[PDB]
């Protein structure tokens, strides 16, 4: 039986296969930056792990993925066209059509909504752009802040024209203005300059617990993604906490788990177009919604990007100062956070952002493999 | 909201019609179960090192 | 108001069990268990030292043959063992690489494992051509997959941060039974030996007793501080230990439907991780973040060992269908043996 003995020694070379395949394996996930991305809901997650695709990534674009990323636009620009109409009659005061004879419209939209299969036929196009040009409509618009709307409405109802069409190809603004409920896992694996990185994100909805935080507790860094401009709007679960006092409550509990107590943070601070339109506009005091805004004084380390508006640097650097106070509270010099002003609809600010983080990303890598 | 409250009810009066035991036999029979099984609990009462595949050269 | 009349009927019926419970309870397992002799100093050593993985390991399982056993790791690998040899027989890699959970099927002929991806992927350990890739990728839960055991070569239960488990037909891909009572996630799972019965412990600091073929769940047990992260039934099938963040391991029993005892020392404060039993029930196992594992007397509720070889935190362990030895997984990438 010496097939026995034989059986044996298949079993070592079936071992010293793995052994060699495995060390392969090691220098793939040592050489691997991995990159963790948290935040609130909507807050721009999943928008800057397109901004990576975009920028380092050449993977799938079949039939039924264009047919994918058209129906998602639409039911975007649904959901923004139904969401201010069926808000007027319940903001208060409430809001009316400058035209009434466009009662008939209203009285469509608000019929189609929450219908199972919508077939997008040419008279929805139609009402929702003869009402989104409506000025009652567009002042509803405005106090968007009293209800739930998405992003990028405004963005798809002035191309209305644009996605009608039935040969409409969309652009790649289009797809990151586009609003998709992550499920699961969104993962991008890409190489810069011979350094591979690997960035994910973690799907579903708001968790309050965070069981699976301890998966992440030997990640090189985490991204922390903050929709400034949200301090005069509430979360979508209560309704009743503003957004960016949630984030801080997350950040937080993120600075200070006890499975991240050696993980830094890079901190973006997103949506600094949206930011400045607010703050110009001086609809929305941040005054209003953080008192202590009144008495923030703009520091002087502070650096204005060319033609900025001092309203705008001492707007966006109060909510910076907002979350320092937070990391510098504790941490004993185990980990780090480095704040940023992001745009993450805007490729050519991630790109320059993301190279700014390169230097620090390698090294916080080269400490966790104790070679710093 | 109002549904999850109704279903609690019901589950909770099944979890009530349930017959029990009293502990006093409930910790006797676990616990002579337990001396009739030791003998054959490796880890309990360790066997010879003829016997343990870990062991053996 | 029928909203609130029902909110104190609730109560009623939990102050009505609370009753029953104290009612049945004569005695102290310590009491009737103060007279037994010890089990004495219970040394067991590292006989095997299994390297292979790269990265932090989250869970294992022995086969039915108590000789093979798999293992899972976040490097994107999923490991199976001879354990009498030290050899690799197989290292699967992953679609995803946050694995929780993975399972060995009692046939030996498939595997499973899951986690962040909400899917539970089979892996078919006797493909006829190439190497050993996935079979079946079970999905439909809307949270990351905990824990997961087979039940046959074509069923098998999930359980899901989403509050809920499922019993799966894993051809069809259908579940053939839901299980929806827990607030929180539910972290793990058992199933009892006559494979009729399974209990779940959740972040609802509260285990259940689940009838397999209808979903009812017939019995619920609380006592616990925090979240229950490991679960696992006495051998005889009518009792089972729970392992929690609050740094205690409890004992409950299914015919007296009450706790029967506790297992802590004000010198532990760290969270289990990881329980099981011996084979005749009389010690159990738990795996702690404090790097270490303690082997306690389950019918005196005083330690009797230490298993103290690993150098970051135990997240898993299991004692072998004989009963001859005790695996431990750990962050430190390393799977010890012992005996
Ligand atoms: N104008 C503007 N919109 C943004 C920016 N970042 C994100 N968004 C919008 O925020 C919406 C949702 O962002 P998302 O990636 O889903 O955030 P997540 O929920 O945390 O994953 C998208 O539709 C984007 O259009 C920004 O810098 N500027
Ligand atoms: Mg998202």
């Amino acid at each position: 039986t010496e097939d026995q003995r034989n059986e044996e020694k298949a079993q070592r070379e079936a071992n010293k296969k793995i052994e060699k395949q495995l060390q392969k394996d090691k220098q793939v996930y040592r050489a691997t930056h991995r990159l963790l991305l948290l935040g609130a809901g909507e807050s721009g997650k999943s928008t800057i792990v397109k901004q990576m695709r975009i920028l380092h990534v050449n993977g799938f674009n079949g039939d039924s993925e264009k047919a994918t990323k058209v129906q998602d636009i639409k039911n975007n620009l649904k959901e923004a066209i139904e969401t201010i109409v069926a808000a007027m009659s319940n903001l208060v005061p409430p809001v009316e059509l400058a035209n009434p004879e466009n009662q008939f419209r209203v009285d469509y939209i608000l019929s189609v909504m929450n219908v199972p299969d919508f077939d997008f036929p040419p008279e929805f196009y139609e009402h929702a752009k003869a009402l989104w040009e409506d000025e009652g409509v567009r002042a509803c618009y405005e106090r968007s802040n009293e209800y739930q709307l998405i992003d990028c409405a405004q963005y798809f109802l002035d191309k209305i024209d644009v996605i009608k069409q039935a040969d409409y190809v969309p652009s790649d603004q289009d797809l990151l203005r586009c609003r998709v409920l992550t499920s699961g896992i969104f993962e991008t694996k890409f190489q810069v300059d011979k350094v591979n990185f690997h960035m994910f994100d973690v799907g579903g909805q708001r968790d309050e617990r965070r069981k699976w935080i301890q998966c992440f507790n030997d990640v090189t860094a985490i991204i922390f993604v903050v929709a400034s401009s949200s301090y005069n709007m509430v979360i979508r679960e209560d309704n009743q906490t503003n957004r960016l006092q949630e984030a801080l409550n997350l950040f937080k509990s993120i600075w200070n788990n006890r499975w991240l107590r050696t993980i830094s943070v890079i901190l973006f601070l997103n949506k600094q177009d949206l930011l400045a339109e607010k703050v110009l506009a001086g609809k929305s005091k941040i005054e209003d919604y953080f008192p202590e805004f009144a008495r923030y004084t703009t520091p002087e380390d502070a650096t204005p990007e060319p033609g900025e508006d001092p309203r705008v640097t001492r707007a966006k650097y109060f909510i910076r100062d907002e979350f320092l106070r937070i990391s510098t509270a504790s941490g004993d010099g185990r980990h780090y956070c480095y704040p940023h002003f992001t745009c993450a609809v805007d490729t050519e600010n991630i790109r320059r952002v993301f190279n700014d983080c390169r230097d620090i990303i390698q090294r916080m890598h080269l400490r966790q493999y104790e070679l710093l | 909201s109002i549904a999850q409250a109704r279903k609690l009810v019901e589950q909770l009066k099944m979890e009530a019609n349930i017959d029990r035991i009293k502990v006093s036999k409930a910790a006797a029979d676990l616990m002579a179960y337990c001396e009739a099984h030791a003998k054959e609990d490796p880890l309990l009462t360790p066997v010879p090192a003829s016997e343990n595949p870990f062991r053996e050269k | 108001s029928e909203l609130d009349q029902l909110r104190q009927e609730a109560e009623q019926l939990k102050n009505q069990i609370r009753d029953a419970r104290k009612a049945c309870a004569d005695a102290t397992l310590s009491q009737i268990t103060n007279n037994i002799d010890p089990v004495g100093r219970i040394q067991m050593r590292t006989r095997r030292t299994l390297r292979g993985h790269l990265a932090k390991i989250y869970a294992m399982h022995w086969g039915t043959d108590s000789r093979l056993l798999v293992s899972a790791s976040q490097d994107g690998k999923l490991i199976i063992w001879d354990s009498y040899t030290t050899n690799k027989v197989h290292a699967i890699p992953l679609r995803s690489s946050w694995v929780m959970t993975c399972a060995y099927a009692p046939s030996g002929n498939y595997v499973a494992c899951g986690g962040l991806d909400n899917i539970c992927s089979i892996y078919n350990l006797k493909t006829r051509e190439g190497n050993v890739r996935v079979s079946r990728e079970l999905a439909g839960h809307t949270g990351y997959l905990s824990c997961c055991r087979f039940l046959d070569d074509n069923q098998i239960v999930t359980s899901s941060g989403d509050t809920t488990c499922a019993l799966w037909d894993i051809e069809t891909g259908q579940q053939t039974t839901t299980f929806t009572g827990h607030t929180g996630d539910v972290m793990s799972l058992s199933l009892a030996p006559d494979t009729r019965l399974f209990v779940s412990g959740a972040c609802d600091a509260s285990a259940k007793l689940w009838d397999v073929r209808e979903g009812m769940c017939r019995q619920t047990f609380t006592g616990h501080e925090s979240d229950i992260n490991a679960i696992c039934f006495f051998p005889n099938g009518n009792a089972f230990a729970t392992g929690s963040d609050d740094a205690t391991c409890r004992l409950f029993d299914l015919r007296a439907d009450q706790e029967l005892m506790t297992y802590s020392h004000d010198n532990i404060i760290c969270g289990i991780t990881s329980v099981s039993f011996s084979k005749s029930g009389r010690l159990l196992l738990a795996g702690y973040d404090d790097f270490n594992c303690n082997v306690w007397d389950a019918l005196k509720a005083d330690r009797a060992g230490v298993l103290a070889g690993h150098d970051n935190r135990v997240s898993c362990l299991g004692v072998t269908d004989d009963g001859m030895a005790v695996a431990t997984g750990s962050w430190d990438s390393f799977l010890k043996i012992w005996n």
